[PDB]
């Protein structure tokens, strides 16, 4: 998740877990952040800009949402 | 065995934290620290002290009794002749 406020925001992530699978469950998360700070490529990045593009003209469907925004 | 996800069962438990690069290390040393080593002193102090003391007191005897045992004495000789 983003949250965006004026000056300020919060970037991170949220997830439930049995309680024996806490520790691992943070490994894995906060080892994807480091992979993506040193090592990203091409290909992955690709399939993310396609996912944002779909999820922004998939929102604005119908007349509410729209004056929303 | 004893592992961190199955030692015991608490309920309503709230804690709160800061980061260390947030607060200071060595933050009240002479306003807190201080007069808590002092009541820290005071509450031992007579649980302790004395035996020591009576160790030295014994220490001190003993050494002078030796000491004192070594000296010629007058009487070995002066008594009968």
């Amino acid at each position: 998740f983003s949250i965006c406020y004026a000056d300020t925001g919060l970037l991170g992530a949220h997830f439930v877990c049995d309680r024996m699978k806490i520790d691992d469950m943070m490994f894995v998360l906060q080892g994807q952040w480091m992979r993506l700070c040193t090592s990203a490529t091409e290909s992955e990045v690709a399939r993310g800009k396609n996912i944002l593009r779909n999820a922004l003209v998939s929102h604005l469907d119908g007349t509410t949402p729209v004056c929303e925004d | 065995g004893r592992e961190f996800g199955n030692l015991t069962r608490i309920r309503h438990v709230i804690s709160y934290s800061l980061s260390p690069l947030e607060q200071r290390a060595l933050p009240h040393v002479l306003s807190k620290g201080v007069p808590n080593m002092l009541r820290r002193v005071r509450e031992s102090f007579f649980r302790v002290v004395p035996q020591f003391v009576v160790f030295y007191l014994l220490y001190t005897w003993g050494t002078e009794e030796f000491e004192k045992s070594k000296r010629k004495n007058p009487a070995a000789y002066e008594n009968d002749k």
